């Protein structure tokens, strides 16, 4: 039952940056043991005993503390160093893990390439209609999508979802999809998917009108 | 240098008991801890127990009685057993070594195995709807977004590709979402507006466990 409490909980850091994440116990451990893990790969030995450098893991990190806390270290951010870091303790059984720290990679603000797509020909042989909202490539990872029905809010038959922040550019993505019940869908003529982020205060509007083609 | 290697089902039903196994090559299990740890949706870990050099073993208070951890070493194997597992048990489970040294050497590493991803539920086999999403309008600007909507289907996974793998950087595919006990998924593909619709542009999605086929290029409309 040693708790551990990692901080922050997720972060990004800019190309060089140093960078600070800490974990604090319930109770004193003799060490503090630190993980590494990208996505697509299991959990990695990053730093042994509280300062020991693990097979494979480049000089720019080290640890430091002792009883209740401790920390690991970056000297200067890479991009590679992306990913999630877990504290571990094993001094007292269970072995515990921390919630683990998600480092992120800073970069340029970009604002959401939104897209809006109607519900398909196909779909509206059963009985509910979706539509799609494509929110793509856009930083910060923060975002909020609004689905309007007439310029009219609809909260809840949404359905969210998004990517990891992506290997080449380091943007995010997100998809949005309100599916609602063919008749209901049919009642209505105006969709619109509406994204506030960090551009401006105000923005990103995408719609179609059910009038309109076929 | 050593391998470890996750074996088992994918998906379990509720109540059912969730049996997997390690196999250990590169290093034999007489000597030293073999463990088993897990992944939850929303990434925690959990230490779930190990099995010694000496077959003792020691199992997580958090995991009440329900798990045991057996092995097999004239075949350099060892195995988990968790029994009644309810939906949240669905996680990602490694099979893994304490940090150690050897050799030589003087750096600590650790083993651990890919990881094997375990979802409980009580669903069936469905294939999923695959949709075509088109603009339903465009004037302006240079590229153009299209994509494929894959929903109502279970278990995991789904895998989907644009044009047999011949569009690539311009592709987005999204975690599925598991809503009333399916999954859905969403695929994105930009392209640049003189390439659709002038050229095709087909989404090819493949469902693993309902030995689903399916091609759709999206079309105007």
């Amino acid at each position: 039952d040693i708790v551990l409490s990692q901080s922050p909980a997720i972060m990004s850091a800019s190309p060089g940056e140093k960078v600070t994440i800490t974990c604090s116990a319930s109770s004193s451990v003799s060490y503090m043991h630190w993980f590494q893990q990208k996505p697509g790969t299991s959990p990695k030995l990053c730093i042994y005993t509280t300062s020991n450098l693990a097979s494979g893991v480049p000089a720019r990190f080290s640890g430091s503390g002792s009883g209740t806390s401790y920390s690991l270290t970056i000297s200067r951010m890479e991009a590679e160093d992306a990913a999630t870091y877990y504290c571990q303790q094993r001094s007292t059984y269970p072995p515990t893990f921390g919630s683990g720290t998600k480092l992120e990679i800073k970069r340029a603000d970009a604002a959401p390439t939104v897209s809006i797509f109607p519900p398909s020909s196909e779909q509206l042989t059963s009985g509910g209609a979706s539509v799609v909202c494509f929110l793509n490539n856009f930083y910060p990872r923060d975002i909020n999508v609004k689905w309007k029905i007439d310029g009219s809010e609809r909260q809840n038959g949404v359905l969210n979802s998004w990517t990891d922040q992506d290997s080449k550019d380091s943007t995010y993505s997100m998809s949005s999809t309100l599916t609602l019940t063919k008749d209901e869908y049919e009642r209505h003529n105006s969709y619109t998917c509406e994204a506030t982020h960090k551009t401006s205060t105000s923005p990103i509007v995408k719609s179609f009108n059910r009038n309109e083609c076929a | 240098e050593v391998q470890l290697q996750e074996s088992g089902p994918s998906l379990v039903k509720p109540s059912q008991t969730l049996s997997l196994t390690c196999s250990v090559t590169g290093d034999s299990i007489t000597s030293g801890y073999w463990n088993w740890i897990r992944k939850f949706p929303g990434n925690k870990l959990e230490y779930m127990g190990y099995i010694s050099y000496s077959g003792s073993t020691y199992y997580n208070p958090s995991l009440k009685s329900r798990l045991s951890i057996t092995r097999d070493t004239s075949r350099n194997q060892y195995y988990l057993q968790l029994k009644s597992v309810t939906p949240e048990d669905t996680a990602t489970y490694y099979c893994a070594s304490p940090p150690g040294y050897y050799g030589s050497g003087p750096y600590a590493m650790d083993y651990w195995g890919q990881g094997t991803s375990v979802t409980v539920s009580s669903a069936k086999t469905t294939p999923p709807s695959v949709y075509p999403l088109a603009p339903g309008s465009a004037q302006t600007n240079s590229m153009v977004t299209l994509g494929c909507l894959v929903k109502g289907y279970f278990p995991e996974p789904v895998t989907v590709t644009w044009n047999s793998g011949s569009l690539s950087s311009g592709v987005h595919t999204f975690p599925a979402v598991l809503q009333s006990d399916l999954y859905t998924l969403s695929s994105s593909v930009t392209v640049p507006s003189s390439t659709w619709p002038s050229e095709t542009v087909t989404c090819n999605v493949a469902h693993p466990a309902s030995s689903t086929k399916v091609d759709k290029k999206i079309s105007p409309g």
